[PDB]
């Protein structure tokens, strides 16, 4: 209930030196059994690889990077979901390291590139502007009600 | 925070008392070593 | 709302603190594995929506310092693999702790 | 990983990427970015043809 | 001029505060990016004519 | 996995990482709370201001 | 306004340990059954008993 | 649900929660008071008319 | 049970329980104080408005 | 709210030795019977008798 194979065998670059030395060094038979899986790994290029009990390897995966023009158009719609749109151009594709494409890391994560202290100095500025506008709204209210009061 | 850390405070008190009895009784003839066991959690037992 | 952004974040941070406290509380529970929660941004409609939404927990499965105790009924499985347990409901559960009697 | 071993973000959003093809599988560089599903299965039974 | 100026400026400041607060909220969300709002002049005769 | 006997598996919790995470969580909560406070006090200022 | 309603939330609190042989509390789902001074079957979620 | 024995369950409350509810109640009562006062001065204007 | 001679037995007052109880209940003390203050603020608002 | 309760624990003695021929404490449960100037029958586990 199976099927079996056959092979050709050859011995490139061997040499027989008339003086004293004797050994074999080369390792090539291309066949293996359907190995069982214990591994899977992701690298700095976006690939996904696995290795198996037959001490042989299998691969299926590549992660796509893209370049965009008006990146602000790639707005988050919640859950950090870019909405990739004309308003940003399009996703011009390439894998990590394709010359004009950065590098990847796995087993790692990228910070939220915010800083709290910066945000608080900005908050001070913004709340003070908000104070100014509030007082000016009430200033205009006072002037206009004064004009209503004269009659 | 508070509940878990304080429960751990009690648990440590128990473990320390156990080891303290052990070291105390290191010279009671026929004494048997005592030990304490502990248990908290996996995916939580709190239903929200 | 800016206010909601903050409130949501504060609330989420409370949840993070809770999980951290539990991490400490388990800091010697045999076979235990550490935990953490995952956030998300409550953008909706436009702009920023309302703040952050949060539903996610992270647990690591690295094996701690497998310590030796000498009891003939103390077992531990290095690397993946788990024990099967049951209760009077006929249930099936899996566990990594291996002290038995 | 989702229950079917598809690579997903926490919202279940499926990691789109290029799959490998043939045997030994090789990545298709012009392809639809699609969910990569981690094999639940052993590899090829590639027997011997050369040595 | 009049009410529109101060109301619009008030809400402009509050708007930038919105993104600041959302940055704070997601200050731990990995890969999250720091945002800010874009502002412009409400030109009506005056360069701050309606704020 | 292989079986080990006469041994047991420790907690993979690292106390140091959790201590630093604890203090960073203090900072996160403090940021959220103080943004709440500034916005609330200055808002109440506006809610009162009319 | 147009609102008129009561609500009580079934969500759980922390499980706390006392050791009193008459302290009994409900995990998850359920409610306690009691008979009052008159035969009425009264109900509570409190766990303190004597 | 399964029972606890020699144990008690805390209430489903949180200090931060109740202070948030306090802030929203502050906003609610301030809003209602301002909503009154405006129409109240308009009413006093009416009292000057009728 | 059985009697002992030349021995004594001391109370159940562990500082670890009681001081933490004091901490949490003082948190509640300040919680109700904050509530009281805000109710005073409510009345003072309603008093000063008219 | 209103408060109404006084309840106590009865785990056993934090144990101490003195060797004085009148210190008596009960291992396991049980209490003593004492009578006052009027004979009033009172109950206690304090073991400092003289």
């Amino acid at each position: 209930g199976a099927t079996a194979a056959t092979f050709s065998l050859s011995f490139l670059n061997s040499m027989q030196q008339n003086t004293g030395a004797n050994n074999i060094v080369a390792t090539n038979q291309n066949g293996y059994k359907p190995g069982d899986l214990v591994s899977y790994q992701i690298n700095n290029d976006g690939t996904v690889v696995g290795n198996y009990s037959n001490e042989q390897e299998q691969v299926l995966g590549q992660i796509v990077l893209a370049n965009f023009a008006n990146n602000e158009g790639l707005a988050s719609q919640g859950d950090n979901v870019w909405a990739a749109t004309q308003a940003s151009g399009v996703a011009l594709l390439g894998t990590a390291g394709s010359g004009n494409f950065g590098k990847l890391t796995n087993g790692a994560l990228e910070a939220s590139n915010v800083d709290l202290s910066k945000e608080l100095v900005n908050m001070i500025v913004a709340q003070r502007n908000y104070q100014s506008n509030a007082q000016t709204i009430k200033t205009q209210d006072q002037i206009l009600n004064t004009l209503v009061n004269l009659r | 925070l508070i509940n878990h850390a304080m429960s751990g405070l009690n648990a440590a008190q128990a473990a320390l008392n156990t080891v303290s009895n052990n070291i105390n009784n290191y010279n009671v003839a026929g004494y048997t070593r005592q030990t304490t066991i502990l248990a908290q959690a996996n995916s939580t037992l709190g239903a929200g | 709302m800016s206010f909601s952004q903050a409130v949501s974040g504060l609330n989420a941070a409370a949840t993070n603190l809770d999980v951290i406290g539990n991490n400490i509380a388990n800091s010697a529970t045999y076979g235990f594995k550490s935990g953490t929660a995952s956030f998300a941004d409550m953008f909706a409609g436009s702009k920023v929506g309302l703040g952050v939404k949060v539903a996610g927990i992270t647990q690591d499965f690295t094996d701690g310092t497998t310590t030796n105790t000498g009891r003939g009924l103390d077992v531990a499985i290095s690397q993946n693999g788990f024990f099967r347990l049951v209760d009077s409901n006929g249930s099936v559960f899996y566990s990594r702790n291996g002290q038995f009697k | 990983l989702d229950e079917n071993r598809n690579l997903v973000n926490m919202q279940g959003m499926q990691l789109t990427g290029y799959p490998a093809t043939g045997t030994p599988p090789t990545i298709q560089q012009g392809a639809n970015p699609a969910p990569i599903t981690i094999p639940n299965t052993l590899m090829a039974a590639k027997s011997t043809t050369t040595a």
